[PDB]
């Protein structure tokens, strides 16, 4: 199996910031690491 | 329709409040991972005291492990950074990992960001302290991708050497 490494670039996963998959509000996480709680 | 874009690795993000880690979620993909961040206190809003850590699936933050014992890290240290420049800092940092943006990205184990008051601190952590060729690629690609400067100090630690 030839590996071959994948490779993103900052600005490549910034431009995916708002993206609607990148808005899921995380499942398992401790209320006291919210933001703005 | 909108794809999530799968990472090369699965990453797990970990809190500490001052054995005591805590696991907070693990991603895949780089929506997962806004997912997490976009709803996550910042470090400049952490608990003062407290890490998070971001390390590869099957790695903790902690330096007796098998997985890190005979590691090091890259030590870049930020006296009284504003708010922004840290949370910047540190999300570059993350942003440079679940990328793999170092040649020698095999040899990363994760990084870690010590909230401590005055000072502030972010490691990145590497598998074989004594590997030099990928030791050095990837201090200077964390130089050059944060756009460090002297008083970051940055430096290379033995976990060993404390
Ligand atoms: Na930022
Ligand atoms: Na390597």
């Amino acid at each position: 199996p030839h590996m071959t490494k994948l490779i993103y670039e900052r600005a490549f996963m910034k431009n995916l910031r708002g993206s609607p998959l990148s808005q899921t509000p995380p499942s398992n996480v401790p209320s006291c690491l919210l933001r703005g709680t | 329709p909108h794809m999530k874009h799968p990472l090369m690795n699965v990453w797990t993000l970990w809190y500490l409040e001052n054995d005591m880690q805590n696991e907070i979620t693990s991603f895949d993909t780089v929506e997962d991972f806004w997912s997490l961040y976009n709803h996550i206190k910042p470090p400049s809003e952490i608990k003062l005291g407290s890490d998070y850590s971001l390390f590869k699936k099957n790695i903790r933050p902690m330096w007796e492990d098998a997985a890190n014992k005979q590691g090091g890290r890259w030590v870049i240290t930020l006296n009284k950074s504003s708010k922004t420049d840290l949370d910047n800092l540190w999300l570059d940092v993350l942003l440079c990992l679940i990328g793999e943006a170092f040649d020698h990205s095999d040899q990363i184990c994760g990084a870690v960001i010590n909230i401590r008051g005055k000072s502030n601190k972010i490691s990145i952590w590497t598998a074989d302290g004594n590997n030099e060729e990928a030791a050095l690629e990837i201090g200077h690609k964390l130089r050059d991708a944060l756009r460090l400067g002297r008083n970051n100090s940055l430096q290379y630690q033995l976990h060993k050497d404390t």
